[PDB]
RNA sequence: CGCCGCCAAGGUAU
RNA sequence: GUGCUCGCUUCGGCAGCACAUAUACUAAAAUUGGAACGAUACAGAGAAGAUUAGCAUGGCCCCUGCGCAAGGAUGACACGCAAAUUCGUGAAGCG
RNA sequence: UCUGGUUUCUCUUCAGAUCGCAUAAAUCUUUCGCCUUUUACUAAAGAUUUCCGUGGAGAGGAACAACUCU
């Protein structure tokens, strides 16, 4: 079946899966955030209040147990899956926040980033920022790397930066967009991150101790951003085998990580496209889009 | 949907209804409170 | 603008409302004009408030036009914040002001 | 939830006893109405190109289930290749000189934003119709 | 952000209004009459801030 | 009295703009037919039209499924006399002021706070449509009901604004051809339009032409359907069916019958989704 | 409790609405589909998201319109059966009585 | 609504006792197709307090007894309530409460 | 609360507070007289039944009437409320009952019994199946969407008021003296007893205006109209068998 | 040892 | 439109950045229905004799009044319906 | 060597301090004194509000914010 899935009033700009793969979490411009039952009738249980600007993005924590939300109203809301409850808001920036990741394995942290140029690095146990970077130019995307030692920000200066979490220093730079980042993903493994950006050009960066020093392992093409400027983001499927990303030509982009082939692409969605998913162990896709419908494709 | 006329469709603010004793004072322990009645023969 | 409105609103057109608060009959009024036309405390208390703010204006706009000196409207004001009911009628439809003109008939002399 | 419940088409002959209005969905009499929470500067952005230019995109979210069209007066959206109001043009084209005077110091010849430009038998039937 | 303006903008309406015997201004006079019921707070306001004879 | 949150708005008054920004209020204006307290919205429609805020309320749009400002129907967008004289039911309703008229309009305000769905006569009739008031079913309509009303000192040229005026100019309006059931002076010419339209010239003889050149068949067109539609009319006399022009031939005894069908068949006869071609049989011998 | 509270809050901020309260914050959407008339009336018109905002009341206004209005009561409740016991009739002379 | 003043006070306790013994006789008289001829038997409770006004002892013949003991303790009721005020108004105009002349006027009539 | 209510035909519900014995609230709304009213067992609020066709809700704290319950077509005899659903029971002198919706204020259910009008219904208060008074043939009802479950014997008195006891006892007190008792788990009569005038009063002038029992329900007392309250206490007997 | 300071509806009908 | 930046090669040409869609649209109206009051002429004034204090009930009548005071001619409008007693007709049923 | 902020303008609830080094009116329930009925009243207590202002607290800016407390 394929499932159509309906509530969100306004654009629905993210969605995730959680970690065991028995629920879903969905948020956009309503500011409102949706869990879903990923079996039985797709059911929609709780529903996450208290954002005042529209939710920019989701994430759980590796456990499933905390679920972060990022949001225009320059805070990020920390929230606990099992009861629906608020934690702690993290206020800080002078801006929008545009991006958070979670650290995983690691002592708890959390990354954030913003209109203001600078990204940082939270400990949720100290109501304060523990680091600031600033850059100079709006940061738009940012994830951490498995070893939690880096940094990894995406913005509008079309270069990938990396951060040296014990000297703070500018380590790396990455060369080879002609536009804006709009998202950036980590493999499972840490090994590669996924990246888009306006020049629709899908392009995999290896990180490693030894690197080749001239890191465009992949590009792949078929994904159009247009004069909607909507935050494009992507993700790995759970093997590393798929690379999903959503396009504002609506259609759904499935690639082969090796040969770079598309695989699928879907249709169904009548505006663009803003958030794909991937189920944690089966061959699902939820994909998100401006519509604000929802679908699970299966494959 | 449209009530009678103390609701909306008058400005007569009129004497003797106004909020005076806008707090209800409660029945505690050393009177006759329920708390004491649900027990007492 | 407003005391005389309610009265060209309300079709009178024979109580002469005046630039000085007061109110004057001019055509030695039948029944079904006199009923029609007599106010209430809520029309005649602020007539006589804005009487008295009146000749208050009137006062600091005569000390303005050039002739008269400061202690000359000290002593006015004075006299006009101390014998009120004597020229403003304002007693005669709230009486509890009355005790407060005696409040000032008092202290007027503690002066 | 199941997205083959929600998808599972009405067996019927789509009941033609009704006319295409009246068998619409509603909920008020007059169309589905509900609430949502759109941003509010591309809202207004492409409000004010279709009100100069008459081109914007389409919105909704379950019409064809693939729409990225543009709407309105069709062929001036490729003429000007999809430029906004808020963006600096590829030309500057039948632009219109003003004259200023923004001295403040003569007396009655001042004319700035309040200046007026360089440029500046049916009698007979009105008197007939009146 | 809404701050002070020439003070000869109340002046000018007010003369442009002047006794309310024209057509033109008949959709203002009933706004007149609803100034009735807050003239008290007005004219209190007024009296607590009468210049003292040391002043000018 | 009354409290609403979206009128009903024909696609007429809401302008050639999906994007239009409303202002709204509590308690605005009092209808012009029975004053009531509706909630007045204000709009703008387009860069050369008024705002055409609301005429009347949400209760009486909702008794002749009318729209909100300009007093048309919505199902079609035609007048309300229109509409119940094609359907010969009228749904009465008073004309005095406390006569019977606030009476009815508030207990069928009360009868209807469960649905605010459907109106509460027209349910049931506005089914058995689409014969008589789709042949005049205006698409795409003339956005001259938008712009606005004429502005004076043009007139007698007093006008000092000039093109900043934001009416109109050089509008001669005729005082010769300009409310809620009767009576309407243009409509009178338009119902006079629909009863003088252009059919065909009626040759001067004593109803021979009972055979009837109909064509258009397909695959919807069957032998069986057309002789039951005409079996309502009444007998046959000899019917047949060619296929190599996808035509019919019928006729009648006593014309008569068939001559309601010549009434019936003049590019009007819709049945099975398709306008039918129908032009004049011999009805000599040739 | 809480139904018959919101009421009396209405009412309250409806019969004594004087002091101080703010209008609202209008910054919400409303999308209507036009699923009534159009196929090629405004080519385009799908869902028609329009922007509704409130206009702000001054409070230097009597009430406009006049609540004088007098009607006679209505049609009620339609009566239920009546279901009483069965009528009995005494005599002819306790009547009488 | 209006409250009941001092005025309206004999004109609002005879309209209920007037409507309670109508739903007193609406709801104690048997099946007959007839209830009171309207007003008899609010005359005959009239004519019974005017008679014991008098003191007239009221032996009217051919009667039910429920409903004629029950206007017998009706008019005891308004009796009682007639002496309680009489005995209160009278002490009151003894010390110098009122100086009404209607209150006057009245209680002489009412001793 | 430390307050009591009171109300009457002068067209006024009074709260006399208790901490100082004045009048602090001074209800005042209703077009006609006042025959009764009750209070909320858990929330501030308050039910009237008046004279003219209505019962309204006052709200404590307010002084405001949130909801007018306007069905009837005569006068309103007595009223009670509860916490459990449905809330409202008025029953009227257009001889019927019926039961409202506290929240909406139209009314539930309606329930035309009774040819002589219905004057005293009242809550046991353990468990269900409360009971209403007329003069012909007094009944008995349910909670839940409405239940004829017993009609009484002939008690033909025209009748005033019900109280009841939560052990199983019932007493009916009416207007011409004679007040009955009864049983709850059959509608048996017991005594039949009948109350002798004080002095001053003539033959026929009693007739139970109130009853109430204790707290403890050990002793019971009425208020008659010959200006008496007379109190009862149990008879610690044992040959008063039922045949 | 030094009270007290007064308006109107009540009448020339609707 | 305006200011800044040689930013791109003439102070001038160009490019970028910032500022980002008000108005019951009117001075009018062919104008719209025109209720109160005043003027004209009628009718005229509660309680089974006359002059009359009044307080009330109703709702499709209002006015003055801040009114849960009060007063407007008791503020005005409040009328013939007999019901069961006698007889005739018709219906339902019983011996 | 690092630490790095007084005013002004907008919401945000708590107030228990002569909230204000002073002090207005109204309502109810009672006692009075003028009084014919009432509103205007007299002046004492009991208990509520209304109203002119005030106290400390969360944010967003701007005003020399870079003088410099630390
Ligand atoms: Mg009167
Ligand atoms: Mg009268
Ligand atoms: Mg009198
Ligand atoms: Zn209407
Ligand atoms: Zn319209
Ligand atoms: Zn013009």
């Amino acid at each position: 079946p394929i499932m159509l899935l309906s509530g969100h009033e306004g654009e629905v700009y993210c969605c995730k899966f959680h970690p065991n793969g028995s629920t879903l979490a969905s948020a956009g411009f309503d500011r409102l955030i949706l869990l879903w039952n990923v079996y039985g009738d797709c059911d929609n249980y709780a529903t996450l209040k208290g954002h005042s600007g529209a939710v920019m993005e989701l994430h759980y924590n590796t456990d499933g147990s905390m679920l972060f939300s990022a949001s225009t109203d320059k805070t990020v809301a920390v929230w606990d899956s099992e009861t629906g409850e608020r934690v702690k808001r993290l206020k800080g920036h002078t801006s929008f926040v545009n991006s958070c990741y979670p650290a995983r394995r690691g002592p708890q942290l959390v990354c954030t980033g913003s209109d203001d140029g600078t990204v940082k690095l939270w400990d949720i146990r100290k109501k304060a920022a523990i680091q600031t970077f600033q850059n100079t130019y709006q940061v738009l995307a940012v994830t951490f790397n498995d070893t939690s030692d880096q940094i990894i920000s995406g913005g509008i200066d079309n270069d990938i930066k990396v951060w040296d979490l014990r000297q703070n220093k500018l380590t790396y730079t990455m060369r080879g967009h002609a536009d804006s980042v709009t998202g950036l993903s980590l493999s499972s493994e840490g090994s590669y991150l996924l990246s888009n950006a306006m020049d629709n050009t899908v392009r995999v960066w290896d990180v490693r101790p030894f690197a080749p020093k001239e890191r465009c392992v992949k590009i792949f093409q078929g994904n159009v951003h247009n004069f909607e400027k909507n935050l494009l983001r992507c993700s790995w499927s759970p093997d590393g085998s798929k690379i999903a990303a959503g396009s504002a030509d609506r259609f759904v982009y499935v690639w082969d990580t090796t040969s770079r082939r598309i695989l699928y692409k879907l249709p169904g969605h009548a505006g663009s496209i803003n958030e794909v998913a991937f189920h944690p162990d089966e061959p699902i896709i939820i994909s998100a889009s401006s519509d604000k419908r929802l679908y699970m494709g299966e494959i | 949907k449209g009530e009678g006329d103390l609701s909306q469709l008058s400005k007569q603010y009129s004497s003797r209804d106004l909020p005076s004793h806008t707090k209800i004072k409660y029945r505690q322990t050393t009177q006759d409170a329920p708390e004491e009645v649900r027990n007492r023969d | 603008n407003m005391l005389n409105l309610l009265i060209h609103r309300k079709n009178l057109n024979y109580l002469h409302l005046d630039y000085n608060f007061n109110l004057k009959p001019v055509k030695t009024l039948t029944t079904k004009e006199r009923k029609k036309s007599r106010f209430g405390n809520a029309f005649h208390l602020c007539r006589e408030v804005l009487r008295l703010t009146k000749l208050v204006v009137d006062s600091h706009v005569q000390y303005r036009l050039g002739n008269v000196d400061a202690f000359q409207l000290a002593d006015g004001l004075q006299y006009i914040f101390a014998h009120v009911g004597q020229l403003t009628g304002m007693y005669r439809y709230k009486y509890k002001l009355m005790r407060q003109i005696r409040m000032c008939k008092d202290l007027k002399h503690l002066i | 939830p199941t997205y083959e419940t929600m998808f599972a088409p009405e067996f019927g002959p789509e009941n033609p006893f009704r006319t295409q209005q009246m068998a619409a969905p509603r909920n008020m009499l007059s169309g589905y109405a509900e609430p949502a929470h759109i941003n509010d500067f591309m809202f207004e952005q492409q409000r004010r190109t279709f009100a100069t230019y008459g081109y914007a995109l389409d919105p909704s979210l379950d019409n064809h289930q693939v729409s990225a069209k543009y709407i309105g007066s069709v062929e001036e959206a490729e003429k000007n290749q999809g430029l906004t109001v808020f963006e600096t043009g590829q030309k500057k084209t039948e632009k219109r000189k003003k004259f200023k005077e923004n001295d403040a110091s003569n007396i009655d010849g001042f004319l700035g934003p309040w200046a007026k430009y360089v440029d500046e038998e049916e009698q007979k039937e009105l008197d007939e119709i009146t | 952000q809404k701050e002070d303006m020439p003070p000869e903008h109340v002046r000018k309406i007010i003369r442009d209004h002047g006794d309310m015997t024209n057509r033109k201004f008949r959709h203002d006079k009933r706004v007149y009459l609803g100034a009735l019921k807050y003239m008290p707070h007005a004219v209190l306001k007024l009296l607590e801030n009468m210049p003292m004879p040391w002043e000018q | 009295w009354e409290d609403a949150d979206f009128p009903i708005l024909c696609q007429t008054c809401l302008g050639e703009n999906p994007y239009i920004r409303m202002t709204k209020e509590k308690y605005g204006k009092e209808c012009k037919i029975c004053a009531r307290p509706f909630t007045v919205f204000r709009w703008c429609p387009g860069v050369r039209m008024r705002f055409k805020k609301t005429e009347v309320c949400q209760t009486c749009s909702k008794l002749k499924n009318v729209c909100q400002t300009c007093l048309l129907d919505l199902e079609y967008g035609l007048p309300i006399q229109v509409r119940d004289a094609g359907l010969s039911f009228k749904d009465d309703m008073p004309k005095s002021d406390v006569n019977k008229e606030y009476y009815t309009q508030n207990m069928e305000r009360e009868i209807s706070n469960s649905d605010g769905t459907r109106p509460v006569g027209m349910l049931g009739k506005a089914t058995s449509t689409s014969d008589m008031l789709l042949k005049l079913a205006r698409t795409t309509p003339y956005y001259k009901r938008n712009r606005p009303h004429i502005c004076s000192f043009w007139v007698k040229g007093e006008c000092k604004r000039g093109e900043e005026c934001p009416y109109r100019h050089e509008k001669p309006t005729d005082p010769d051809d300009p409310r809620y059931y009767g009576i309407n002076d243009p409509v009178a010419d338009k119902l006079l339009k629909r009863a003088s339209t252009m059919p065909r010239l009626d040759p001067p003889e004593d109803k021979t032409i009972t055979t009837l050149y109909v064509g258009g068949l397909g695959d919807t067109i069957t032998e069986t359907d057309l002789r039951n539609h005409f079996y309502q009319f009444g007998e046959i006399r000899t019917i047949t069916v060619v296929q190599r022009q996808q035509c019919a031939f019928i006729q009648f005894a006593t014309r008569q019958a068939a001559e309601v069908a010549a009434e019936k068949s003049f590019n009007k006869l819709i049945v099975n989704g398709r306008r039918l071609n129908v032009k004049w049989g011999r009805s000599q011998a040739a | 409790r809480v139904a018959l509270e919101k009421s009396v809050s209405q009412k309250v901020a409806a019969a004594m609405p004087v002091r101080a309260a703010d209008k609202l914050a209008p910054a919400q959407y409303i999308r209507y589909t036009p699923s009534q008339q159009g196929v090629a009336f405004n080519s385009g018109a799908k869902q028609r998201v329009i922007r509704m905002v409130e206009m702000q009341k001054d409070p230097m206004e009597p009430p406009r319109f006049k609540i004088n209005k007098k009607i006679p009561r209505g049609p009620p409740s339609p009566p239920a059966p009546v279901m009483h016991s069965p009528s009995r009739k005494m005599t002819v002379k306790e009547q009488q009585e | 609504a209006k409250t009941v003043t001092k005025q309206r006070v004999e004109s609002h306790f005879d309209l209920e006792l007037r409507a309670a013994v109508m739903h007193d006789i609406l709801d104690m008289m048997p099946e007959g197709i007839k209830q009171n001829k309207a007003r008899t038997i609010l005359q005959h409770l009239s004519e019974a307090w005017r008679c014991w006004k008098a003191n007239i002892p009221w032996k009217v013949p051919g009667l039910p007894t429920p409903i004629e003991n029950m206007i017998l303790r009706y008019v005891k009721a308004k009796a009682d309530w007639w002496t309680n005020t009489a005995h209160y108004n009278r002490e009151r105009i003894r010390r110098g409460a009122t100086v009404d002349k209607t209150v006057c006027k009245k209680n002489l009539g009412r001793l | 609360s430390p307050y009591l209510f009171s109300c009457g035909e002068d067209k006024q519900v009074k709260c006399w507070d208790l901490e100082y014995n004045k009048v602090i609230r001074h209800y005042h709304g209703h077009l006609s007289a006042v025959y009764g009213l009750d209070l909320h067992p858990t929330i501030d609020v308050l039910v009237t039944c008046s004279r003219d066709s209505t019962a309204r809700i006052w709200d404590v704290r307010t002084k405001a009437s949130v909801h007018t319950l306007s069905g009837h077509t005569n006068a309103v005899a007595t009223v009670r409320c509860q916490a459990a659903e449905p809330q409202i029971i008025t029953g009227s002198h257009d001889t019927t009952i019926r039961l409202w919706d506290l929240v909406a204020g139209k009314t539930r259910v309606t329930l035309t019994n009774h040819k002589k009008s219905v004057r005293a219904v009242v809550l046991h208060p353990r468990h269900y199946t409360f009971a209403s008074g007329s003069p012909d043939n007094i009944k008995q009802w349910k909670f839940p969407d409405g239940s004829f479950i017993q009609n009484l014997s002939g008690h033909n008195a025209i009748i005033n008021t019900l109280t009841v006891n939560s052990d199983g006892v019932l007493v009916s007190g009416a207007d011409n003296g004679t007040m009955h008792l009864w049983d709850w788990r059959t509608g048996y009569n017991f005594q039949r007893v009948h109350a002798a005038v004080q002095p001053g009063s003539l033959d026929s002038e009693s007739g139970i205006f109130a009853c109430a029992f204790d707290q403890s329900e050990s002793r019971l007392l009425t208020a008659e109209a010959d200006k008496t309250i007379k109190v009862y206490r149990e008879d610690d007997t044992a040959t008063e068998e039922t045949h």
